[PDB]
Protein backbone atom coordinates (compact mmCIF):
# COMPACT_ATOMS: atom_id res chain seq x y z
CA UNK A 1 0.00 0.00 0.00
CA UNK A 2 1.46 2.86 1.09
CA UNK A 3 5.02 3.86 0.56
CA UNK A 4 7.62 6.44 0.81
CA UNK A 5 11.30 6.10 -1.39
CA UNK A 6 13.82 7.92 -0.29
CA UNK A 7 17.19 9.09 -1.84
CA UNK A 8 20.33 7.57 -1.59
CA UNK A 9 23.05 8.47 1.02
CA UNK A 10 24.93 11.55 0.67
CA UNK A 11 28.50 12.99 1.68
CA UNK A 12 28.70 16.57 1.25
CA UNK A 13 31.63 18.90 2.41
CA UNK A 14 30.84 21.55 4.82
CA UNK A 15 29.25 24.66 4.06
CA UNK A 16 27.58 22.82 0.60
CA UNK A 17 23.84 22.39 0.09
CA UNK A 18 22.29 19.07 -0.89
CA UNK A 19 18.54 18.35 -1.99
CA UNK A 20 17.10 14.55 -0.78
CA UNK A 21 14.00 13.47 -2.58
CA UNK A 22 10.84 11.46 -0.97
CA UNK A 23 9.26 9.84 -4.03
CA UNK A 24 5.16 8.52 -2.63
CA UNK A 25 3.59 5.68 -4.27
CA UNK A 26 0.34 3.75 -3.32
CA UNK A 27 -1.79 6.69 -2.43
CA UNK A 28 -3.25 10.14 -3.78
CA UNK A 29 -0.38 12.06 -3.35
CA UNK A 30 -2.28 15.51 -2.75
CA UNK A 31 -4.20 14.11 -0.27
CA UNK A 32 -1.56 13.46 2.99
CA UNK A 33 0.94 15.51 3.92
CA UNK A 34 4.53 15.09 3.87
CA UNK A 35 6.79 15.47 7.24
CA UNK A 36 10.82 15.61 7.57
CA UNK A 37 12.14 14.64 11.15
CA UNK A 38 16.29 14.34 12.11
CA UNK A 39 17.56 12.02 13.86
CA UNK A 40 20.81 12.11 15.98
CA UNK A 41 23.03 9.15 16.54
CA UNK A 42 19.64 6.74 16.06
CA UNK A 43 18.21 7.85 19.01
CA UNK A 44 17.47 11.65 19.71
CA UNK A 45 13.93 12.91 17.02
CA UNK A 46 13.47 16.18 15.42
CA UNK A 47 10.57 17.32 13.39
CA UNK A 48 11.59 19.65 10.56
CA UNK A 49 8.55 20.63 8.68
CA UNK A 50 5.59 19.57 6.36
CA UNK A 51 4.15 20.73 3.25
CA UNK A 52 0.76 21.32 2.67
CA UNK A 53 1.19 19.17 -0.76
CA UNK A 54 -1.79 21.17 -3.33
CA UNK A 55 -0.76 24.80 -2.22
CA UNK A 56 3.27 24.07 -1.31
CA UNK A 57 2.56 25.42 1.72
CA UNK A 58 5.22 25.37 4.36
CA UNK A 59 5.13 25.02 8.30
CA UNK A 60 8.40 24.93 9.87
CA UNK A 61 10.38 24.29 12.61
CA UNK A 62 11.83 27.61 13.92
CA UNK A 63 14.98 25.57 14.63
CA UNK A 64 15.23 25.24 11.39
CA UNK A 65 14.44 28.12 9.27
CA UNK A 66 17.14 29.24 7.12
CA UNK A 67 18.75 25.49 7.57
CA UNK A 68 15.54 23.23 5.66
CA UNK A 69 13.82 24.29 2.75
CA UNK A 70 10.89 22.12 1.90
CA UNK A 71 9.11 21.65 -1.84
CA UNK A 72 7.17 19.28 -3.63
CA UNK A 73 6.77 18.33 -6.88
CA UNK A 74 3.00 17.12 -7.73
CA UNK A 75 3.45 16.01 -10.84
CA UNK A 76 5.81 13.34 -9.73
CA UNK A 77 4.57 12.59 -5.92
CA UNK A 78 7.97 13.75 -4.79
CA UNK A 79 8.72 15.83 -1.38
CA UNK A 80 12.39 17.57 -1.74
CA UNK A 81 14.16 18.70 1.42
CA UNK A 82 17.07 21.02 0.66
CA UNK A 83 19.58 21.29 3.31
CA UNK A 84 22.00 24.96 3.16
CA UNK A 85 25.38 25.68 4.35
CA UNK A 86 25.72 22.64 5.75
CA UNK A 87 28.06 21.77 9.26
CA UNK A 88 28.92 18.74 10.64
CA UNK A 89 25.82 19.04 13.05
CA UNK A 90 23.47 18.52 10.35
CA UNK A 91 25.15 14.88 10.04
CA UNK A 92 22.47 12.56 10.85
CA UNK A 93 19.75 10.34 9.60
CA UNK A 94 16.91 12.18 7.44
CA UNK A 95 13.49 10.77 7.40
CA UNK A 96 9.94 11.66 5.54
CA UNK A 97 6.60 10.24 7.12
CA UNK A 98 2.89 10.48 6.03
CA UNK A 99 1.19 10.04 9.29
CA UNK A 100 0.76 6.65 8.59
CA UNK A 101 4.19 5.27 7.20
CA UNK A 102 7.93 6.32 6.99
CA UNK A 103 10.45 6.65 4.38
CA UNK A 104 13.71 4.35 5.28
CA UNK A 105 15.76 6.88 5.81
CA UNK A 106 18.76 9.03 4.36
CA UNK A 107 21.90 9.27 5.76
CA UNK A 108 23.70 12.19 5.73
CA UNK A 109 27.33 12.86 6.53
CA UNK A 110 29.27 16.02 6.33
CA UNK A 111 32.65 16.07 6.01
CA UNK A 112 36.21 17.06 3.96
CA UNK A 113 37.00 13.90 3.86
CA UNK A 114 36.88 11.66 0.59
CA UNK A 115 35.57 8.40 0.23
CA UNK A 116 38.33 6.22 1.49
CA UNK A 117 38.04 2.27 0.97
CA UNK A 118 38.75 0.11 3.89
CA UNK A 119 41.24 -2.15 4.99
CA UNK A 120 40.74 -5.64 5.97
CA UNK A 121 42.32 -7.98 8.07
CA UNK A 122 41.40 -11.90 9.26
CA UNK A 123 41.13 -12.63 12.63
CA UNK A 124 41.80 -16.17 13.13
CA UNK A 125 42.71 -18.34 16.65
CA UNK A 126 46.91 -18.29 17.14
CA UNK A 127 49.15 -20.87 17.46
CA UNK A 128 36.85 -25.85 23.27
CA UNK A 129 35.31 -26.40 21.17
CA UNK A 130 33.64 -23.61 19.28
CA UNK A 131 35.98 -21.08 17.17
CA UNK A 132 35.42 -17.62 17.01
CA UNK A 133 36.46 -16.33 13.71
CA UNK A 134 36.63 -12.60 12.96
CA UNK A 135 37.47 -9.74 10.43
CA UNK A 136 38.61 -6.04 10.75
CA UNK A 137 37.11 -3.54 8.63
CA UNK A 138 39.76 -0.47 9.24
CA UNK A 139 39.96 2.69 8.07
CA UNK A 140 36.87 3.79 5.43
CA UNK A 141 35.31 6.60 5.29
CA UNK A 142 32.25 7.09 5.13
CA UNK A 143 29.62 4.85 6.46
CA UNK A 144 28.58 1.94 6.50
CA UNK A 145 30.26 -1.34 5.51
CA UNK A 146 28.36 -4.70 5.50
CA UNK A 147 29.71 -8.04 6.58
CA UNK A 148 28.78 -11.32 5.16
CA UNK A 149 29.47 -14.49 6.10
CA UNK A 150 29.33 -17.75 3.59
CA UNK A 151 26.94 -15.96 1.35
CA UNK A 152 24.45 -15.56 4.26
CA UNK A 153 24.02 -19.09 5.45
CA UNK A 154 26.04 -18.10 8.89
CA UNK A 155 23.62 -15.11 10.07
CA UNK A 156 22.58 -16.30 13.79
CA UNK A 157 25.91 -17.05 15.30
CA UNK A 158 27.27 -13.36 13.94
CA UNK A 159 27.87 -10.48 16.07
CA UNK A 160 28.55 -7.49 13.87
CA UNK A 161 29.99 -4.42 16.15
CA UNK A 162 29.25 -0.65 15.57
CA UNK A 163 31.77 1.57 13.67
CA UNK A 164 34.27 3.47 15.99
CA UNK A 165 36.37 6.71 14.71
CA UNK A 166 39.45 5.88 14.56
CA UNK A 167 42.06 8.78 13.45
CA UNK A 168 39.19 10.37 11.45
CA UNK A 169 38.20 7.17 9.96
CA UNK A 170 35.82 4.45 10.91
CA UNK A 171 36.92 0.93 12.01
CA UNK A 172 34.43 -1.82 12.16
CA UNK A 173 34.85 -5.90 13.09
CA UNK A 174 32.60 -8.70 12.59
CA UNK A 175 32.74 -12.03 14.50
CA UNK A 176 31.16 -15.74 13.73
CA UNK A 177 31.54 -18.62 16.01
CA UNK A 178 31.07 -21.86 14.11
CA UNK A 179 31.68 -25.34 15.97
CA UNK A 180 34.81 -26.77 15.69
CA UNK A 181 34.02 -29.41 13.88
CA UNK A 182 33.11 -26.43 10.51
CA UNK A 183 36.31 -24.84 10.29
CA UNK A 184 38.94 -25.06 8.68
CA UNK A 185 37.63 -28.51 7.57
CA UNK A 186 34.74 -26.19 5.40
CA UNK A 187 35.66 -22.93 4.46
CA UNK A 188 34.53 -19.64 6.38
CA UNK A 189 34.46 -16.45 4.50
CA UNK A 190 33.20 -12.92 5.39
CA UNK A 191 32.25 -10.49 2.46
CA UNK A 192 32.92 -6.66 3.26
CA UNK A 193 30.87 -4.58 0.74
CA UNK A 194 31.46 -0.60 1.49
CA UNK A 195 29.20 0.77 -1.58
CA UNK A 196 30.06 4.04 -0.53
CA UNK A 197 33.84 3.14 -2.58
CA UNK A 198 32.32 0.44 -4.93
CA UNK A 199 34.20 -2.13 -2.75
CA UNK A 200 33.72 -5.76 -2.20
CA UNK A 201 36.36 -7.65 -0.60
CA UNK A 202 36.07 -11.22 0.35
CA UNK A 203 38.73 -12.95 3.03
CA UNK A 204 38.87 -16.97 3.49
CA UNK A 205 40.18 -17.20 6.95
CA UNK A 206 43.10 -19.86 7.32
CA UNK A 207 44.38 -22.03 10.23
CA UNK B 1 8.71 24.76 22.31
CA UNK B 2 6.55 21.85 24.32
CA UNK B 3 9.01 19.56 25.89
CA UNK B 4 8.53 15.58 26.24
CA UNK B 5 10.24 13.72 29.34
CA UNK B 6 10.06 9.84 28.89
CA UNK B 7 10.76 7.82 31.50
CA UNK B 8 12.55 5.67 32.29
CA UNK B 9 15.21 5.97 30.10
CA UNK B 10 15.86 2.05 29.87
CA UNK B 11 13.39 -0.38 30.80
CA UNK B 12 14.92 -4.03 31.69
CA UNK B 13 11.65 -6.28 31.59
CA UNK B 14 11.16 -9.87 31.91
CA UNK B 15 9.10 -11.94 28.46
CA UNK B 16 5.33 -12.43 29.71
CA UNK B 17 5.64 -9.32 32.08
CA UNK B 18 3.95 -5.69 32.17
CA UNK B 19 5.90 -2.87 31.29
CA UNK B 20 4.78 1.04 31.24
CA UNK B 21 6.44 3.82 30.07
CA UNK B 22 5.44 7.26 31.18
CA UNK B 23 5.61 10.64 28.83
CA UNK B 24 5.08 14.12 30.55
CA UNK B 25 5.08 17.42 28.60
CA UNK B 26 5.82 20.94 29.94
CA UNK B 27 2.27 21.99 28.48
CA UNK B 28 -1.20 20.31 27.83
CA UNK B 29 -1.19 18.10 24.25
CA UNK B 30 -5.46 19.01 24.35
CA UNK B 31 -5.77 21.20 21.07
CA UNK B 32 -8.17 24.03 21.02
CA UNK B 33 -10.21 22.29 18.84
CA UNK B 34 -10.49 19.26 21.70
CA UNK B 35 -8.47 16.62 20.85
CA UNK B 36 -5.50 15.73 22.01
CA UNK B 37 -2.44 14.83 18.84
CA UNK B 38 -0.13 12.46 21.02
CA UNK B 39 1.05 9.28 19.11
CA UNK B 40 3.55 6.57 20.39
CA UNK B 41 6.37 4.68 18.08
CA UNK B 42 8.41 1.95 18.11
CA UNK B 43 11.98 1.59 16.53
CA UNK B 44 13.65 -1.75 16.24
CA UNK B 45 17.50 -1.47 15.62
CA UNK B 46 18.27 -0.88 11.86
CA UNK B 47 14.40 0.18 10.82
CA UNK B 48 12.58 3.17 10.84
CA UNK B 49 10.02 4.04 13.33
CA UNK B 50 6.64 2.52 13.17
CA UNK B 51 3.44 3.74 14.48
CA UNK B 52 1.69 1.99 17.31
CA UNK B 53 -0.61 4.81 18.99
CA UNK B 54 -2.39 7.94 17.44
CA UNK B 55 -4.67 10.14 19.58
CA UNK B 56 -3.65 8.99 22.80
CA UNK B 57 -5.74 5.99 22.91
CA UNK B 58 -6.24 4.89 19.09
CA UNK B 59 -4.15 1.35 18.22
CA UNK B 60 -2.96 1.21 14.57
CA UNK B 61 -3.82 -1.48 12.19
CA UNK B 62 -2.03 -4.57 13.11
CA UNK B 63 -0.78 -3.70 16.13
CA UNK B 64 -1.44 -6.27 18.38
CA UNK B 65 -3.84 -5.46 21.80
CA UNK B 66 -1.24 -5.94 24.28
CA UNK B 67 0.27 -2.48 23.30
CA UNK B 68 -2.42 0.38 25.13
CA UNK B 69 -2.03 4.23 25.36
CA UNK B 70 -3.41 6.38 28.12
CA UNK B 71 -3.69 9.43 29.39
CA UNK B 72 -4.33 13.40 29.37
CA UNK B 73 -3.26 16.75 29.53
CA UNK B 74 0.53 16.48 30.71
CA UNK B 75 0.70 12.70 31.78
CA UNK B 76 0.80 9.95 28.94
CA UNK B 77 1.52 6.18 29.53
CA UNK B 78 2.21 3.69 27.41
CA UNK B 79 1.95 0.09 28.48
CA UNK B 80 2.41 -3.48 26.95
CA UNK B 81 1.28 -6.56 28.63
CA UNK B 82 2.69 -8.77 28.12
CA UNK B 83 6.31 -8.16 26.51
CA UNK B 84 7.24 -10.29 23.61
CA UNK B 85 10.74 -11.16 22.03
CA UNK B 86 9.56 -8.76 19.07
CA UNK B 87 8.77 -5.75 21.03
CA UNK B 88 12.70 -5.10 21.44
CA UNK B 89 13.01 -1.50 20.38
CA UNK B 90 13.04 2.38 21.87
CA UNK B 91 9.70 3.80 21.99
CA UNK B 92 8.52 7.39 21.49
CA UNK B 93 6.17 9.97 22.46
CA UNK B 94 5.37 12.53 20.26
CA UNK B 95 2.84 15.31 19.91
CA UNK B 96 1.38 17.17 17.09
CA UNK B 97 -0.85 19.48 18.84
CA UNK B 98 1.74 22.45 18.82
CA UNK B 99 4.53 24.17 16.37
CA UNK B 100 6.85 22.63 16.37
CA UNK B 101 6.06 19.48 17.19
CA UNK B 102 8.36 17.54 19.36
CA UNK B 103 9.30 13.80 20.33
CA UNK B 104 10.42 12.21 23.63
CA UNK B 105 13.95 10.87 24.00
CA UNK B 106 12.94 7.40 24.02
CA UNK B 107 12.55 4.79 26.16
CA UNK B 108 14.67 1.60 25.22
CA UNK B 109 13.25 -1.93 26.30
CA UNK B 110 15.02 -4.45 27.35
CA UNK B 111 14.68 -8.26 27.95
CA UNK B 112 16.19 -9.60 31.07
CA UNK B 113 17.53 -12.68 31.46
CA UNK B 114 20.09 -15.10 33.35
CA UNK B 115 23.64 -14.15 33.92
CA UNK B 116 26.05 -15.07 31.51
CA UNK B 117 29.91 -14.79 31.34
CA UNK B 118 31.79 -13.60 28.95
CA UNK B 119 33.41 -15.88 25.84
CA UNK B 120 36.45 -14.25 25.36
CA UNK B 121 38.75 -14.29 21.79
CA UNK B 122 41.92 -12.68 21.89
CA UNK B 123 43.45 -11.96 17.94
CA UNK B 124 47.16 -11.26 17.33
CA UNK B 125 47.95 -8.91 14.85
CA UNK B 126 47.38 -10.36 11.30
CA UNK B 127 50.49 -11.05 9.06
CA UNK B 128 49.10 -8.92 6.42
CA UNK B 129 49.04 -6.14 9.06
CA UNK B 130 52.15 -5.99 9.47
CA UNK B 131 53.07 -4.79 6.14
CA UNK B 132 51.60 -1.30 6.90
CA UNK B 133 53.62 -0.57 9.71
CA UNK B 134 51.02 -1.24 12.29
CA UNK B 135 49.16 -3.68 14.56
CA UNK B 136 46.16 -4.45 16.08
CA UNK B 137 44.96 -7.01 18.57
CA UNK B 138 41.26 -7.46 18.53
CA UNK B 139 39.75 -9.02 22.00
CA UNK B 140 36.51 -10.30 21.27
CA UNK B 141 33.73 -10.14 24.27
CA UNK B 142 30.80 -12.11 23.17
CA UNK B 143 27.52 -13.33 24.69
CA UNK B 144 27.57 -11.95 28.05
CA UNK B 145 24.55 -10.40 30.35
CA UNK B 146 24.21 -8.07 31.90
CA UNK B 147 25.77 -5.23 29.59
CA UNK B 148 28.22 -3.68 32.38
CA UNK B 149 31.59 -4.99 31.72
CA UNK B 150 35.09 -3.56 31.40
CA UNK B 151 38.31 -4.76 29.12
CA UNK B 152 42.04 -4.17 30.43
CA UNK B 153 44.92 -4.46 28.37
CA UNK B 154 48.14 -5.53 29.64
CA UNK B 155 51.61 -5.45 28.15
CA UNK B 156 54.23 -7.77 29.10
CA UNK B 157 52.38 -7.74 32.67
CA UNK B 158 51.70 -3.93 32.89
CA UNK B 159 48.31 -2.43 32.12
CA UNK B 160 48.32 0.10 28.88
CA UNK B 161 45.53 1.80 28.36
CA UNK B 162 46.94 4.05 25.08
CA UNK B 163 45.45 2.43 21.67
CA UNK B 164 42.67 0.86 23.37
CA UNK B 165 38.97 1.61 21.48
CA UNK B 166 35.79 -0.16 22.24
CA UNK B 167 32.49 -0.61 20.38
CA UNK B 168 29.54 -1.84 22.10
CA UNK B 169 26.77 -4.23 20.42
CA UNK B 170 23.05 -3.70 21.64
CA UNK B 171 21.26 -6.70 23.55
CA UNK B 172 20.90 -9.78 20.65
CA UNK B 173 17.53 -10.65 19.64
CA UNK B 174 17.65 -14.31 19.95
CA UNK B 175 19.57 -15.19 23.59
CA UNK B 176 19.32 -11.20 25.04
CA UNK B 177 22.66 -10.83 25.41
CA UNK B 178 25.41 -8.21 24.84
CA UNK B 179 28.43 -8.64 22.77
CA UNK B 180 32.11 -6.32 22.59
CA UNK B 181 35.35 -5.60 20.84
CA UNK B 182 38.25 -4.22 22.05
CA UNK B 183 41.19 -3.69 19.91
CA UNK B 184 44.86 -2.34 20.77
CA UNK B 185 46.48 -0.39 18.04
CA UNK B 186 50.38 -0.06 18.32
CA UNK B 187 52.88 0.61 15.95
CA UNK B 188 54.47 -2.56 14.23
CA UNK B 189 57.82 -1.36 16.20
CA UNK B 190 56.44 -1.49 19.46
CA UNK B 191 54.43 -4.49 18.84
CA UNK B 192 57.29 -6.38 18.06
CA UNK B 193 59.39 -5.23 21.37
CA UNK B 194 57.17 -6.70 23.17
CA UNK B 195 56.02 -10.45 24.18
CA UNK B 196 52.86 -11.05 26.46
CA UNK B 197 49.65 -9.05 25.38
CA UNK B 198 46.47 -10.11 27.71
CA UNK B 199 42.90 -9.10 27.51
CA UNK B 200 40.93 -8.96 30.85
CA UNK B 201 37.44 -9.24 30.72
CA UNK B 202 36.22 -8.10 34.11
CA UNK B 203 32.10 -8.89 34.84
CA UNK B 204 29.65 -9.41 37.50
CA UNK B 205 29.31 -12.83 36.95
CA UNK B 206 33.06 -13.21 38.87
CA UNK B 207 35.24 -11.73 41.48
CA UNK B 208 38.15 -12.19 39.10
CA UNK B 209 38.58 -11.23 35.61
CA UNK B 210 38.75 -13.91 32.75
CA UNK B 211 42.17 -13.74 31.17
CA UNK B 212 42.99 -14.39 27.44
CA UNK B 213 47.06 -13.90 26.47
CA UNK B 214 49.32 -15.06 23.87
CA UNK B 215 52.79 -15.04 23.33
CA UNK B 216 54.13 -13.07 20.00
CA UNK B 217 57.18 -16.07 19.86
CA UNK B 218 54.73 -18.31 19.39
Amino acid sequence: EVQLQQSGPELIKPGASVKMSCEASGYIFTEYYIHWVKQIQGRSLEWIGYVHPKTGDVIYNQNFRGKATLTVNRSSNTAYMELHSLTSEDSAVYYCARWDSWGQGTTLTVSSAKTTPPSVYPLAPGCGSSVTLGCLVKGYFPESVTVTWNSGSLSSSVHTFPALLQSGLYTMSSSVTVPSSTWPSQTVTCSVAHPASSTTVDKKLEP
Amino acid sequence: DVLLTQTPLSLPVNLGDQASISCRSSQTILHSDGYTYLEWYLQRPGQSPKLLIYRVYKRFSGIPDRFRGSGSGMDFTLTISGVEAEDLGIYYCFQGSYVPRTFGGGTKLEIKRADAAPTVSIFPPSSEQLTSGGASVVCFLNNFYPKDINVKWKIDGSERQNGVLNSWTDQDSKDSTYSMSSTLTLTKDEYERHNSYTCEATHKTSTSPIVKSFNRNE
